[PDB]
């Protein structure tokens, strides 16, 4: 069962590690019981009043799907050209 | 005359312009652009003719033509001369570039796409007449049929307007053929203490019979032209004759009049007969692409480069910047195929720069192959 | 006389061609060709080829460049070409125009 699970299960690993420093970005720096003071504050702060997910302007934005599409056909081209000159398609 | 255009629409771009007159001398436009707008001399000059007609190229063809022109032209740095007003192959070919330049990591290398575009074709020119250096005028960019008068490519970054001259109708294509030659006749510094010939093309599309003249003025003005072979007008008649082998009145004649029924002139057809017989009769000049067997579009440059140079003379100094771009484009075979072939004395002066250039830019193969040819 | 006529006549050896299907799609189309040169005649043979899936058929003797193919034109076949799950046809006719 190890021989036949360790990749998959470090796979999983990576995955479920997303989730895991996701949960940092909401997560008050202070632990605790000191947490309690971050919590006040935040709720005091609630009452009065990323790194991920982040909205880009437009040119930006327009660059980045640009620089995409022209990876994408890169990628593409790369794809046909190995199969062109595979050794079934030359036979 | 001088201005800049913050071109409003799909996507905002700044762009700018010169308005010139048939008088004006090319090499005041070329100093202009060299110095005024920052622009580096060039390593390859792409002139695009044809294409403005009613019938636009089959989507794949456009596609592959504009994949294969910037690809080729992103090795180097090129000027891609068009006729910068927003409607077919051009507009396609400055969307292509502008999708290269935002695409690109590296900014050194630059694709440049200049327009060349009448005066009296320009959708609001009253709009930009102002061009206040402190504040760029606005364009708004609009998509037109076939129609007459078009508007201004949004992705062309520069632009050269030529004015209508009342003498003649025609000083478009008079101030493009004038250019042409003179970018030609440029010797850009090569390396060190070095005089390098600047490469200018000519790729024709789905020509029109009232470019002939044109183009034979191209042709005496040591242009070599590519044409593709699927383009449907001239380009179809060209890559026919060619065929064929020998050309004749009876045969032009009959192949104008299947392709271009309206032209019905003896006079005007005669001249049209006598342009395409005497173009073939240049015939070194001329090389046909075909994306359905080509697919290689800087190959088919570099050998049309390659033929109109040995054509021109046997002396191994010429062939220099046939030979660096060979280098850039990382064609070993072509070289070892048609430059260094036995027909041409290579000495070791001659290569000394070439292998500088060579072994700075990354090319292990011309290294070895200069190696080994002393 | 009959041989005379020749382009309603084709031949079909089993031997060599193991394919009824594509000899059929060729006698109709060098008939339809001989017949007329319009894009609109070619638009049931084009049907028939989209339906064998004869895209190498398609693009080498339809799609030839001796006829014009418009937009409107391909609409149609392009309509049943996407609804009958015939993706080198969708491919082909966003290719054409
Ligand atoms: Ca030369
Ligand atoms: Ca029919």
């Amino acid at each position: 069962t190890f021989q036949v699970v360790q990749e998959n299960a470090d796979i999983f690993w990576k995955f479920q590690r997303y989730n895991l420093i996701v949960e940092y970005h909401s997560r008050p720096a202070l632990a605790p019981p000191f947490i309690i003071i971050s919590h006040i504050t935040q709720a005091l702060l609630s009452f009065i009043k990323d790194l991920l997910e982040r909205e880009l302007p437009s040119g930006l934005d327009q660059k980045l799907m640009t620089w995409e599409t022209v990876q994408k056909e890169n990628y593409l081209a790369k794809l046909e050209h190995e199969h062109r000159e595979s050794s079934g398609e030359r036979l | 005359r001088l201005g800049d255009i913050d071109f409003t629409g799909v996507s905002r771009t700044r762009g700018k312009f010169v308005r010139v007159t048939s008088s004006t001398d090319p090499a005041e436009i070329y100093q202009i652009l060299t110095k005024q707008w920052g622009l580096a001399p060039p390593h390859l000059v792409v002139a695009l003719m044809g294409g403005d007609e009613v019938a636009q190229l089959k989507p794949w063809l456009r596609d592959t033509l504009r994949k294969g022109l910037v690809k080729a032209a992103q090795s180097t740095g090129a000027w891609i001369l068009t006729s910068g007003l927003r409607f077919g192959i051009t507009k396609n070919l400055g969307q292509a570039v502008r999708d290269h330049s935002l695409a690109s990591t590296s900014p050194k290398v630059r694709v440049v796409a200049i327009g060349i575009a009448p005066w009296n074709m320009i959708q609001n020119r009253d709009l930009l007449l102002s061009a206040k250096p402190d504040h760029p005028a606005t364009y708004p960019t609009e998509d037109l049929p076939y129609g007459a008068v078009y508007s201004l490519d949004c992705n062309h970054s520069h632009f050269i307007l030529v004015d209508e001259d009342p003498k003649r109708p025609g000083a478009t294509g008079e101030m493009r053929v004038k250019m042409l030659k003179h970018i030609s006749l440029q010797r850009t510094g090569y390396g060190g203490t070095g005089s390098i010939e600047i490469p200018v093309l000519c790729l024709l599309v789905h020509g029109e019979p009232r470019i002939l003249q044109k183009m034979y003025k191209n042709i005496q003005n040591s242009i070599p032209w590519l044409i593709l072979a699927g383009s449907g007008g001239v380009a179809d008649i060209l890559v026919t004759l060619m065929d064929r082998g020998c050309w004749d009145a009876d045969i032009v004649q009959e192949l104008l009049i299947n392709t271009f029924p309206d032209g019905l002139h003896s006079t005007e057809i005669t001249s049209w007969t006598k342009l395409i017989q005497r173009i073939l009769d240049h015939g070194h000049l001329l090389t046909v692409h075909d994306p359905e067997q080509d697919s290689e579009l800087d190959t088919v440059i570099l050998k049309a480069l390659v033929k109109a140079c040995k054509s021109q003379s046997q002396e191994a100094q010429d062939f220099l910047d046939e030979l660096k771009l060979a280098v850039a484009w990382n064609r070993v075979d072509i070289a070892k195929s048609e430059i260094f072939s036995g027909d041409v004395q290579w000495s070791a002066q001659d290569l000394e720069e070439v292998m500088m250039e060579a072994l700075v830019n990354d090319k292990p193969d011309f290294v070895r192959l200069f190696v080994d040819n002393g």
